[PDB]
Formats: structure tokens, C-alpha cells, sequence
């Protein structure tokens, strides 16, 4: 039980406990990779290169030590059972990343002292805080399930990026400026400029200066602005619908009948192909019987989805049709006795 | 092949080379599991491919194609032994999994569960490991 | 079948096959626009040349044969049918692009060889890639749907665009810069700022320098830059609810009878028209039957329609109003029934 | 134009200028189709102008005046026929066309059916142009 | 009907014929104030100056018969009648605009001949378009709707701008940049400069140059960016919703009855008054009549309102409480009823 | 009375009265802001130093009364009662920011003169107008529903940000401008134009000037500015979706039956204890009285929830089906009533 | 004030203090109107102002206080009118009125019908001006 | 605990070890209470743990580990009480509460108004503090 709840402690946060470890290392990690910008800092690095190398010193044993507890708390859950189980958790793109940061820091400091592994290390460490996925698994899901309008986005976007930006190189190709230099001296630097302009940046080292280019330019900014940044208001009324749809699921104790159904049904299914078991209370009969399993095995699977599924107004509508269609035969039913009685 | 004509022509009972709900109804009474016509309506959904409101042959047939192994499949039982599994690890108790099989949900007996625990619980422990279970069955 | 089968593969893609074809046919358009793009570098020219020559024979050549096939394939559906078929799909506008950019490369390649044609035909290729405009026929789609709000849109931001420029060309008609050079010398340059402003561009050649312009252009800034971004969050909410309800549409097996019905009815009415037919199986009752027909056929299409759109509370609301007088109306049976036997 | 008020007095029966949801039932009896409630609220709605519940001359009119050949009528024809479509293109096979006519939806019968597949395979061939069969009708 | 056909024609366009009466009347107003750019150019001034003023002649001729017709054809509608019905139109904000942009026009070629007239009236001439306001009125019910959030938006970034640009002006107050100017030589300066960053405009006039400075900048426009661009994702998110309902809503044959119903009962309650009127078929018994008909009256206007607000889950699960609550006591009646025989 | 009415008047307006109290006070408090940004500026501080001291006075004066005013007046409500009362809404932050407020303008003007006092306490005052907390509380609650996409955004754009930064910090750590100055010349050089980037500013001090470095900023500013931007469209369509859902509320009246039900159940498990009491109105029966009325507690505080929480599909259906038990449950009692009759 | 109290308790006509539905359709079936018990709880529903079910006196004071000449009822009447009225303008033919008061919606007698039309057409022409009719009301 | 098994034996009569809506709606009827089947549906769903249909030991057990106390509570009774005060203070009449006490929602008699009222209103005064109430309770 000590290791389950070692790994509950250390991969799936519950408790203020939790919490402020994993607040107190991400904190200590932002500390050591503001330390190394400073050192990056050309006037801040002899006083700042010791103190580096203690800091990554320390915190390289502590991952070290991190990932060989994880490694060794791993084993609670089932799906990692023995060496190979083993291996398929450190498979897992975090643990990769993990065995990566903790290899490079040890042969860094080994061969340790002017490296830019010292600094590339902590950049990538600084993405060791997200456990268990729960952040790029929501952003994968957004993107996955809006892919049809995020592909028609990039793709009106930068097709028109592509013609207004050559529209305007024909217009200031040779537009020389105050400075004495060609702002638009290739379709390179007008490309370019249309990547900033259209991600609405505006440095303003490119500018165009004939008034073709500048009319040019106008339009196809109001044009085209809003195709570029169209991708944020998509994703942020993605999530906000996913939000309130998750607010508005059913609970979790209605999930439970599904579910008990659903493997009911699917080890009936299992049993019906042994033909000496338990499963046959109640050759043609064995094959209707296998077949009404089979149906009920679907049925089920459909049960749970509905269910899983937050409740939708065509599922009131299917409810509310087997309902009706239960009272009318019933009412029919009722009739046809009192046809007969009278 | 074959026996897929007979077994769509054992639901018939009248050669009319289509099952109704009141057939499939009538054929299930005559097995002795005593079901409902909600039940009965919810079956044939399943098993309708156009949605007419009556099983085909080609639909049978149909039916009959789709079958377990499938990726989906698995994963829908094995999230479902995790819904049923707490402690969000793999490892359910024998005597929990044996409660909840005959209680909740479906109602199975004595002889059944019996089967299902020594199909899961392969080895002498108090636990059973649903991902392995899946993975025989 | 192999018709139809090519067809498939060249014009709806299904298949992994099909896929990387795609793929392949758009990294070459890619590259070789890359390459154009290094050809119009000028230190980059003479290296590029010969090989841009080479990539656009060989790409105008490939383009040629698979019109040619994609022409032939084009058959397989029965709207095209003989020449006058072939013409019609011809005359779609991706059909026109392709044979525009084909005679338009052999063109400059029998002319040819210093020509802005090898370069523009390829920012016109690289459109090439939209096959059955699944992505333009959306676009157009969701703006047709909220042209109102987007024309609202555009005349507001255009309006306080002109009323704001003329404003702060007001107030800077005469502020001479650091530079000595005037910064709004006319309405024109006024009205340039104005749409960089509004787009939130900012390229800083333009800044107002007196007191009156910075606090015009702060105001209109705050109270324009939002409408000016405003099409950019309405087409995003329309693609998210777009795709909410696409996802909550009914299944594919729900419109067969409606359909099935529709095209019955339609048949009818049709063969009504005829007084010696098979139709005539159950003068003034030949109208009677017209127009009952008629009705049956109104009916059937309107069924059709609300099974196609997904389901509303209005169609719910409907259903269990006519599934409550059906009740109402034999519970009213059942009782006179009654009072009648007592 | 005179035919209309003999027509809609022949739904009437009744000589009250009106024709309700009953006497609409009534007619269809006496003609022999053997309708239902919901099919006549259903009919009432959709030539019902106004929706106050009840059928009128002039919603008799404005029924008549609209009519077929139109655009919206044609597309939705030609994509109802595409829906039972199957690969997409434009072709169905006559024995399929007569299957899903005589079983799925509306139930028509061999004389009926074999005008429909007359009037649409114009020549000797298994499929159906139903573009070219649309634009004959 | 000339009278009304005219008046549709002129403030309702519902035909193509409309449509390009007053596209043709935007790009004459269009062309006229692009001359008006081309003479405000200090090159392109007097050979511009004759066409625009005949062309202003022209104008204001028109638009001086447009307005008098207008004001003919505005008593077709019942609520213009007479002199004060005239008076009553033309005190609608369009009919004053157009009234002050005709005198206006007037005097200015009656006293002309430079004058920045005859840019301002073309400035606001071009808002003439906007007719029924069809574009206002719905901008002011979506802000109307959501003044909530856009007042709590509006103020947080007010105090965020304020409070940042203070700590950005206490940060580098005496921050000499490379061309020896001071950067933020006040807190005016400071706060041009907040506004720009929140604006997300960025002309680059003004950027900070201590270190502070610059992380303070840094943290607040990551914190405070997202709320001065709220807005626009908020009048975005609504826009889509209201065309979303408006889509969802009822059809208009659903709102006869109940208006039929509030004006019969609005009838009863104003004939009630009278003691001897026809109202009387079906002293106390008086004052019992009119508090009936004024129950009526209510529930009338309930349901008319409800009828004309789209369909809501509300008013289904009260429809639904109301069937079963008509069923439930049927049954009860017939279990009475039943009892009563046996 | 009059206590309560001036709490009302002073804290939760109500009527125009109210309104143009809040209007004049705060109009005053932005008058001396803008007072204060005068003299800040260099040339305009001789004649507002008085003028902003005998403002500052009167101003203090005002607040100290309004305080004071409030403090006495907080005791209407029955939360705040005597001394600890008083101290309890005292602790709330906006009755802290103005205690704060007052004593630091009361010792600085005792102290006094120049000062950043009297500019950073107008700064800080300008907030006052905050009552109720009307807007911050609901900003709270909509940053607190979105917490976790909000978190997805700010994380996935701060990796984005260091990553893209350090890359393009490699690619021109030596390229020197026109200029003669190292446009990069450190990590946080690179940081703070990453920053600006990403917050799409663009105040163009810092530019790529190599050509790895201007196709590196391209692509992360294309793949980057979408999330950084998401948190104005998740805000905005987070506040739209619950301005519409506050719209689609149920009415005030159909909550008082769930708090009368609530109230009671709640009494009578509190009298439960007590063995002696009125409540004995219909050992072991003690027990059984308990529980069941735990029980009707129980059942109504979740239907208080339901009915204070906007109407639902879930209720919807939920209430469909005990309707339907009810009614199935009723016609078999019906039907086992006619077969013992027969 | 008196009469409220004479007025309230005609409806009792049980000295309850207090109104439900059984005896407010007494009193309505007594008084000759035959209503329906939907009609009854939707009238409970509109003047209950609580919503606890019954009707109390001071909801029947409120409801006395509530009464015309309201800006909101007035535009009420105004738009529904409008709806009534084709053309987009003021003005319908007195015919129409007639027609759509004695056919669709409540209906209404020819008495009735004839003092609206008095009341609304003053002036001797075949259109009616609502405006200027809700204004005089 | 002990007295835990002789609540849940009272309820059950029968012996079965399980608690269905029939059994709780025969003790309520024999406690004389003369509940409705929503009633017992309602408590039953509030009461079920998992939502299989019955009350089992377990559920019964973690409902009485659910008491109150809780913050949650305590401010779903303010908030009630916040609802029936007017004026938005914290104070109600003693007449106000009696009367809704009495008439809306549930039903109370004289001597439990009293006892509420002598609980609530500690002091000789016509208020009554909610908030010190609720924490006395
Ligand atoms: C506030 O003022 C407004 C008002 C309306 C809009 C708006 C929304 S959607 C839309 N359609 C567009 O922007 C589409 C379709 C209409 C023509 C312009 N394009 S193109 O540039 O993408 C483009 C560019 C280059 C190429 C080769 C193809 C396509 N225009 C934007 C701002
Ligand atoms: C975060 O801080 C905020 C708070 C609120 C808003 C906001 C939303 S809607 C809105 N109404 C507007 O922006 C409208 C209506 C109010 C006055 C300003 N205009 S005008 O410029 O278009 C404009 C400009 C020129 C002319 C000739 C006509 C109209 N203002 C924006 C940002
Ligand atoms: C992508 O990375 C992200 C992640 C999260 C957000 C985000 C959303 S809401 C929110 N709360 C805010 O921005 C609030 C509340 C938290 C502290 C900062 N403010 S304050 O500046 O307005 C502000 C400024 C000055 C004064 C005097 C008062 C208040 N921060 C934005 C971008
Ligand atoms: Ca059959
Ligand atoms: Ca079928
Ligand atoms: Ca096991
Ligand atoms: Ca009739
Ligand atoms: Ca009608
Ligand atoms: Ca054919
Ligand atoms: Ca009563
Ligand atoms: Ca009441
Ligand atoms: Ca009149
Ligand atoms: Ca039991
Ligand atoms: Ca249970
Ligand atoms: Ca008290």
C-alpha cells in the first residue's frame, strides 16, 4: 500500500501535500533557469558560474533520485508488472523526457566549464512539471476535435499571406527608402514582412512606401487579419463549450448499471463459445442463444455510451419515444380486454 | 454461411423472411428470459442497419460481421473495469468483483460467478487483474 | 469500376494512398516555390535557374497528364455525361485554375529566360491543392450564414476609421517630427495610420505628436480596435457551434425513410398527372386524389427536412404534442366507450 | 380556378366553408387509404397557412398556387435519390431502387413499381440516371 | 399605393432595383469623398478642386430632392400623419442627419474657396447609407445585452492600464535612451505608452530601457493584454449566439393566435369599462367579469410573449406539467368513475 | 429605517439618486487624477501644486465623512452588530483599501511639497468606486470556472515563449545590426523580444537579422500568437455563455417553495434532538422518525439546488421519467383493479 | 378597497381565505364560460404571485395594483397589431379585421364585433388606424 | 454502530437485507405519514449511493456518515433564509415567518411555530436573526 501511495504522492496529485512539492520543485527549477540567464548575461557570469554548477549539481541527484522512486512506484498499477512493465512506463514520452534531462546533465557535468548544455538542460526541464499530461492531452483533444476549421484557417491564411505579400513586392520592388535601402529587395523579405503583418506584429523595419504598396497592404490587413488570428477565438470557444458541457455531465452513479451490464453481457458472450459452463441456464438453440447474447452484448455497449455521454435532447427524445410506445401498447393492450369482456 | 440462413430462419417461425418485434418477442418468451418490450425496441435499434423498424437478412448478416476483437471494444471493457476498479490502480478484490456481479446491474448466479472469478483470478490471490483478464478473454 | 476507382483516388481522397499523394504533389508545389523563392534572391539566381527550369518542365508535364486523366476519370459520375458533361466539369473553377495554370507554364516555357510568369504560376499552383473546395465552400458557408453582423462589423470599423483619421489629421496637420519631415502631410497618410491603427499593426513610421492627436488616438484606439478584431471572434464562435452541432447531428440511418417517402410521394404526384397508369390503386375524385397527393407529398418534405437538421426543442416540443393528443384523443375514446357499456 | 371551390367543396361535406382535421379523416376513409391521427394533424400543419387549426379557401389557393418544378424541390429530390445513392456517383442498380421502393418507407406494389423502373430506366441498362430521371419528371 | 411603393423603395430596398439605387448612391458618396482625399494631397489640389465642386453640386442637388421625396412618401405609414407626423419623422436621427448635411452643403457652396467643408460633409455623408438603421440598433442591443461584462472589462483594464503604467513610469523616470531623449519624461508619457502596449498597437516610439522597466511591462501586458482585447471575443461570442437563436426561432404562423388572444382580452378589458355595451353576453357579477377578463388579459400577454420568445426548455418542461397534470386528473376521473360502477 | 436607507444609498444603489452620487464622486476623483498627470508633467507644476493640495484636502475630508458615514450606517444588516461587528465589515478589502487610503492622504498631507504620495494615493483611489465588488467578484468566477483551460493556455504559451526564444537567441546571437548594437546580445535580450513577440506588440527595438532567425520568429509567431491571445476569446465566450444562461434563468418565484421545504426539514432535524418537543407529531420509532427526516432534509436540499440552478436536459428528463413511473404504476394498479373485477 | 375584499370573497364562496383552482372554475362554470383545467392553471400560474399554487389576498391586491396604461402593454398591443398588419404600414381593412377577430384566435360575436369596429374606425373609411385605436383606449 | 443494524432491521420487516422503495413506503404508511411514489423515488434516489434502485447497508451507512455541520449547509440554510428576507438586511418579522412558515412549502401546526418562533426569536422583539439561528442550530 506504502507504494501505491508513494506513486499516488509523486505522478497523481491529491493533497496540499502534493501540491506544495510539486510547487517548491517547479519554483526551484525556475530559480536555477533564472540564474542561468543571468549567467547568459555577459556581465553576470564569473559570480554566477559557481553557484550554476551547485545548483545543477544538487538538483541532477534529486531528479536522479525522483525518477528512480517513480520507476520503483510505478509497479502499483497492473499495466506495469516486471521488467517489461517496467519498460513500458519509461516508454511513456515523460519518463522519456525525464531519462534524457537526467543522461545529459550527468554526462554534462562529467565532461565540466563554458557549455551551452548547462542552459539547453533547463530549458527542457522546465517542461518536467507536466505530469500525467493533464495540460497537452486537453490542448491535443481541442485541436483534434476543431481540425477541420483549424486546417481551413491555416490554409486561407496562408495562401493569402502568399498572394498579398507577392502583390506587394510587384508594387515596391524598387522603393527606396529615407534610410537608402531597399525595404522590399526580394519576395524574401516581402514574405517576410507579410508573416508580420498578418500575425499583426508590426516591427516596422519593412515598411512599403509607393501607394500601391500601402493601399495593397491595407486591404489585404483588413482582410486578412482576422483569417490569422482566427485559430485563438476558435480554441477559446472550443474550450469554453467543452467547459460547460463537462459542467452539465451526469453524475457518476449512473454509470455504474451500464457498466456492470456492459461486462455481463461480454463474458456471456466469452462463455457461449466453451460449450460445457455454468452460462447455460436459461445445436439451433445454442446458436439462437449465442446470437440474442451477441444482441444483448450491443445493446449494452450502446447503453454505456449513451450514458457516458452527457445527456442530449435526442437522447430525451429516443426516451421519450419508448416510453410513449410502452404506454400506447399497454393501452391497446387494455382496450382489446375490454373488447372482449363487452 | 449456411447456418447463418438457419439461424435467421429459427427467429422466423412463420417463412414471412423478416423479424419483426413481436417475432424476436415471441421467440425469446419461448426461450424463457421473460423480456420487455422496451428491451425488445432497444434490440432491434441495435441490430437495424437501415432503421426501417424490422431485421433484414442482409442486416443479420451485417451483424454477424461486426464482432469482438475489436480495438474499441477492448478499450470500452477495460474502462469500464476501471470505472468499477477504485483506487484508479488495476486490482479489484474478489469478494467486491463477486458483489457487484451479482447485485448490481445484471443479475448472475452462483455457478456463473464461480466461473468468472476461476476464469480471472488464475493465481491464488485476492486480486484480479482485469487488463490481463481482458487481454484472455 | 477502374474509372470510378481513379476518380476516387484524383479527386476524393479515402485512403492512405490518396493521402500521400496528395502530400507528395503538395511538397513538390512547395519546394519548388522555395526554390522560386531563392531564384528571386539576387545573390541566388544564376545557381537556381536551370533547375527551376527543370522542376517546372517536369511539374508542367506531370499537371498536364493528370488533367488529362482526372478529365477522362471525370465520366465515372452520371452528371457528366459525353462532351457536354466533360465541359461542365470543366467549367468548375478548379477545373478553370488548372487549365489556366497548365497552358499558361507551356506558354512561358515555349517562350522562354528572365520572366515573372515561372514565379506567379506557382503562388497560382500552390492553390491547387483545395480539391472539391472543402475548405472555400466552408469558408463561404459560415459567412453567408453571418453576413449581417459582418457587414455590421465592417461599416462600423470602416466609419470610425474615417472619423477618427480625419480627427487626429485635425489635430497633427502641422507636427513636425524629430526628423523634420511632416507626419500626417495629407488625409491619405492620416487615413494609413488610421488602418494600422484599427488593424493593431503599429508600424511606428506614422505617430501622432501632439497632445490632442495622442489623446484622439488613444480614445479611438480603445474604442475601435475591438471592432476592428471583431470578425475574427465571430467567425471562431461560428465554427465552434458549427461543429457542436455537427457532432450533435443524428445518425445517417435516420433519413432513409424520410427519403424514401419523399421520393414515394413525389412519384405520385407525378404519375397523377397521367390518367391511364398504375397509380390509380386507392374526375372530381381523380381531384381529390391530386390533391391528397399533393398534401402527402408538402408533408413528406417537410418530414424529410426536420429529420435531416438536427434535432431542436421545437422538434421535441412537437413530437410530444402530437404524441399527447393521440393519448388524449383515445383516453376521450376509452371513456365514451364506457359511458356508452354504463 | 372554378375546380378549386369544387374541390374543397368536396373535402367539405358539410357546407361549413371550413375543413377541420375530422372531416379531412372522414374523406380519406371514404376514399379508402385508412389514415391516422398523427398523419392528419401532420396534413393539416403543413397546408395549414396560418395555423390557427383549421383548413380555409384561401389556404386551399395559396396550396395550389405552390406547386412543383421548383429549384428547392428538384435539389432536395436530387439529394434524397443521392442519400439512397451508394460510391457516391449517380448510378443505382434497378433491383436495388426496386427493393428499397417496395420495402423501406412507403409500400408500393408491383404495377406501381414497374412504372417507376419504366419511367426511369429508359434504356436496356441495371441503372438509373435519377439526375436525368428528376429533370424528365 | 404609389405613395407607399415609393416609401419602400426609398427607406425598406426589398428589390434588386433598391439594392442598386443605393449601391449606386454608396459609390457616388465613395467616389466623392476619394476626390476629396485626392485634393486634400498637396499635389493633387488644383486639378481637383473644379470636379469637386460641381461634383458636390451635383450631390447636394440630389440629396436635397431625396429628402423631399422621403418626406412626402413618410405618411404612407399611419404614424406620420400631418404636419406634426412630418415634424415626428423628421426628428429621427437618420432624417436629421441628412437635414443638417443638406443646409450645411448649402451654405458652404453658397459662401464658396477652401474650407474643409466640403471634406467634413463628405465625412459625414458616408454614414448616410445607414438607413433603418439596421447596423446601430443592432450593435446597441448586443451591448445593451452584455453591459455587464463589457463595464467590468472596461474598468479592470482602465485600473490595470493606470496602476502598470505608474510602476513603468516609477521604473524608468530617468532612463536616457540612445538618442539622448527621455523616454518617460512624465506620467503622460508613461500612460500614451500603456495605452499603446494594452491596444497591443506597439509603435515603438516609447519603449522601456531599465531592466525594471522592462519586466514590469513584460508581466502586465501578458496580464492585461487578454482583458483590453476582451471585448472583442465577448461581442463575438454574442453575435454568434443571437444568430444562432434567431435561426432557432419559431416560425412567424405560431404568434397569430396569441396576438389574436391579447387583443381580444385587451377589448374585453376596455369595454368592460363601459356599462352598456355588447361585452355583456357571457354589481358583483360586474366586478366578477372584469377580474376575469383582466386574468385573461395577463394570461394572454404571457402567453404571446412566450410564443414570440424562441422555444426554451423551460416552456417544455411547463407544457409537459401541464399535460400530465390534464392526463393525471383524467385518470383519476375514470378511476372515480370506476369505482362509483363497482 | 433611515440607517437602512442610507446603507442602501451608500453602499447598494438603487435609484438615480445613488447613480449620480457614484457619477459626481468619481468624476471628482478622475478630475484630480487628471490634476495630478498635469502636474507630474514638468512644465505645469507651479501652477497645480495648490490647486492639487486644496483638491487633496477637500477631497480627504469628503472621504473621511463618507467613511465614517458608512461605518455607522453598516449596522443595519444583522451580520455586522456592535463593535465586532463593525471590525467584521471593516475587514472586508474595500473598507481596508479606504481606511488604508485615508490615513495615508491624512499623514501626507500632515507631513506636508513634493511627494509621490499624493499621486500614487489618487492612483490607488481612482478604485474606490469598486463597491459591492460587482465586478472583481465576477471576474473571479469566471477566471475560477475556466481555471483549468486558463492554466492550459498560460503554461503551453510560457513553453512556447522560452523555447522559440532560446532557439532564435542561437540563431542571431552574433548579428550585429546597422546600427553597430547586438540586437541579441543576451538570453534576457532574447527573453524580452520573445515576450513582445508573443504578446504581439512588435515595438520593433529588437528584430531577427539573420535568416534562420527571421524563419524561426515566423514560424512560432504563427504557431504562438493563437495561444497567446487565447485568453481574451476563452473570457469572452466564458462571459457570453453566462450572460446567456443568466438570461435563460428561472423566475424568483419558483424558488420559495424548495427554501420553505428546506427550512422545515432542516427545523425538524434540529428538534430530532430534543426528546421533549412540539415536532413529536407524526426508542426504536425515535430512530426511525430521525432518519426519515434526515432523509427528507436530504431530498430537499437537492431539490432547492436543482430549482436554484437553471433549468437543465437532465431535469428535464429526469422529471419525464417520474411522471412516467407514476403514470405506468397507476394504469397497473388499474389493470390488477380490472382483473379482480373479471 | 371595500370592494376588493366583497370581490375576493366572491370567489371563495367558502370563507377559506383563499383561492385554489377547483373554485375559481367553479365560479367560471357557474358564471357560464366552461373552461378547461389547463386554462386554470395557467390563470393560477399568472396571478399567483408567490407560486405556491393557491391565490391569497394580498396576491389578489397586487394584482388589482397591476393594471393598463403601461409603456410595456401598450407596445405589446402596438407590435401585435403590427403583426396583424400586412403592408408594413398603419393601416388594415376593416374586412380583415373583422375576419381574423371573428375566426381566428378568441372568437367574437357580431355585437362585439360591431362596437370594435365602431370604436376603431371613427371616421368613415374602410382602414382603421391602430395606433391612434390603442392610443384611445 | 450497533444501533445502525436495528435502524436498518426496522426498516426492512422482512429480512432481505435490503431496503426498496415498497418496503420505505409501507413504513411511512404504517409510521402515518401518507407519502406519494415521487416522494418515495426522490428519497430513495437521494438516499442510493450507487443508483442500482435499492437502499443497501453500506449506503444506509455512509448516509449517516453525511451529517450536518457542514460550511455547505450552513450557507444553502443562509441563503434560504436570505431568499425569504426582504429589504436584503437580516431581518425578518416574526408575523412574515409564521405565516410562511405555516402556509408555504411544507406544512407546520401551532405548537411547532411556537417552538420555532421561541428558538428563533430569543429576545422580546419582532426579528429574528437568521445568521445567529442558524449557528445556534
Ligand atoms: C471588419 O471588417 C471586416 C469585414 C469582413 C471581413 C471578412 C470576414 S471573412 C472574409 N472573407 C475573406 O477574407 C476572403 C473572401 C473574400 C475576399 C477576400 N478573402 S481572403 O483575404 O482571405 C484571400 C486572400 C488572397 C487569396 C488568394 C484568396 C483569399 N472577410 C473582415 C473584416
Ligand atoms: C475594454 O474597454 C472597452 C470597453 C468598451 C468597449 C466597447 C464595446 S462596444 C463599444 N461601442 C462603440 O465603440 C461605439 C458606440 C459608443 C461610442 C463609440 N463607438 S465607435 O468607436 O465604434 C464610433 C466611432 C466613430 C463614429 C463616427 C461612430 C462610432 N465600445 C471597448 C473597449
Ligand atoms: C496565457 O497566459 C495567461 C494566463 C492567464 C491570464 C489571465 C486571465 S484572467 C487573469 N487575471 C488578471 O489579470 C487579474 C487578476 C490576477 C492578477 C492580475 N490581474 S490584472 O492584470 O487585470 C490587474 C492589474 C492591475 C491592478 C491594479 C489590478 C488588476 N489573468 C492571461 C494570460
Ligand atoms: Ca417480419
Ligand atoms: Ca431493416
Ligand atoms: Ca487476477
Ligand atoms: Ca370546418
Ligand atoms: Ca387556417
Ligand atoms: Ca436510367
Ligand atoms: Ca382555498
Ligand atoms: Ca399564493
Ligand atoms: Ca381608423
Ligand atoms: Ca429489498
Ligand atoms: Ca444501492
Ligand atoms: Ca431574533
Amino acid at each position: 500500500n506504502i507504494q501505491g501511495r508513494v506513486y499516488n504522492f509523486l505522478e497523481r496529485p491529491t493533497g496540499w501535500k502534493c501540491f506544495v512539492y510539486h510547487f517548491t520543485v517547479f519554483l526551484i527549477v525556475l530559480i536555477c533557469l533564472i540564474f542561468s540567464v543571468l549567467s547568459t548575461i555577459q556581465q553576470y557570469n564569473n559570480l554566477a558560474t559557481e553557484t550554476l554548477f551547485w545548483m545543477e549539481i544538487v538538483l541532477v541527484v534529486f531528479f536522479g533520485a525522483e525518477y528512480v522512486v517513480r520507476l520503483w512506484s510505478a509497479g502499483c498499477r497492473s499495466k506495469y508488472v516486471g521488467v517489461w512493465g517496467r519498460l513500458r512506463f519509461a516508454r511513456k514520452p515523460i519518463s522519456v523526457i525525464d531519462l534524457i534531462v537526467v543522461v545529459a546533465s550527468v554526462i554534462v557535468l562529467c565532461v565540466g566549464s563554458a557549455i551551452r548544455g548547462i542552459r539547453f538542460l533547463q530549458i527542457l526541464r522546465m517542461l518536467h512539471v507536466d505530469r500525467q499530461g493533464g495540460t497537452w492531452r486537453l490542448l491535443g483533444s481541442v485541436v483534434f476535435i476543431h481540425r477541420q476549421e483549424l486546417i481551413t484557417t491555416l490554409y486561407i491564411g496562408f495562401l493569402g499571406l502568399i498572394f498579398s505579400s507577392y502583390f506587394v513586392y510587384l508594387a515596391e520592388k524598387d522603393a527606396i527608402d529615407s534610410s537608402g535601402e531597399y525595404q522590399f529587395g526580394s519576395y524574401a523579405d516581402a514574405l517576410w514582412w507579410g508573416v508580420v503583418t498578418v500575425t499583426t506584429i508590426g516591427y516596422g523595419d519593412k515598411v512599403p512606401q509607393t501607394w500601391i504598396g500601402k493601399t495593397i497592404a491595407s486591404c489585404f490587413s483588413v482582410f486578412a487579419i482576422s483569417f490569422f488570428a482566427l485559430p485563438a477565438g476558435i480554441l477559446g470557444s472550443g474550450f469554453a463549450l467543452k467547459v460547460q458541457q463537462k459542467q452539465r455531465q451526469k453524475h457518476f452513479n449512473r454509470q455504474i448499471p451500464a457498466a456492470a451490464s456492459l461486462i455481463q453481457t461480454a463474458w456471456r458472450c466469452y462463455a457461449a463459445e466453451n460449450p460445457d459452463s455454468a452460462t447455460w441456464k436459461i445445436e439451433h438453440h445454442r446458436a439462437a442463444i449465442k446470437v440474442i447474447r451477441r444482441m444483448q452484448y450491443f445493446v449494452a455497449k450502446k447503453k454505456f455510451q449513451q450514458a457516458r455521454k452527457p445527456y442530449d435532447v435526442r437522447d430525451v427524445i429516443e426516451q421519450y419515444s419508448q416510453g410513449h410506445l410502452n404506454l400506447m401498447v399497454r393501452i391497446k393492450e387494455l382496450q382489446r380486454r375490454l373488447d372482449q369482456s363487452l | 454461411i449456411a447456418e447463418f440462413k438457419e439461424a435467421f430462419s429459427l427467429f422466423d417461425k412463420d417463412g414471412d423472411g423478416t423479424i419483426t418485434t413481436k417475432e424476436l418477442g415471441t421467440v425469446m418468451r419461448s426461450l424463457g428470459q421473460n423480456p420487455t418490450e422496451a428491451e425488445l425496441q432497444d434490440m432491434i435499434n441495435e441490430v437495424d442497419a437501415d432503421g426501417n423498424g424490422t431485421i433484414d437478412f442482409p442486416e443479420f448478416l451485417t451483424m454477424m460481421a461486426r464482432k469482438m476483437k475489436d480495438t474499441d471494444s477492448e478499450e470500452e471493457i477495460r474502462e469500464a473495469f476501471r470505472v468499477f476498479d477504485k483506487d484508479g490502480n488495476g486490482y479489484i478484490s474478489a469478494a467486491e468483483l463477486r458483489h457487484v456481479m451479482t447485485n448490481l446491474g445484471e443479475k448472475l448466479t452462483d455457478e456463473e460467478v464461480d466461473e468468472m472469478i476461476r476464469e480471472a483470478d488464475i493465481d491464488g490471490d485476492g486480486q484480479v487483474n482485469y487488463e490481463e483478464f481482458v487481454q484472455m478473454m
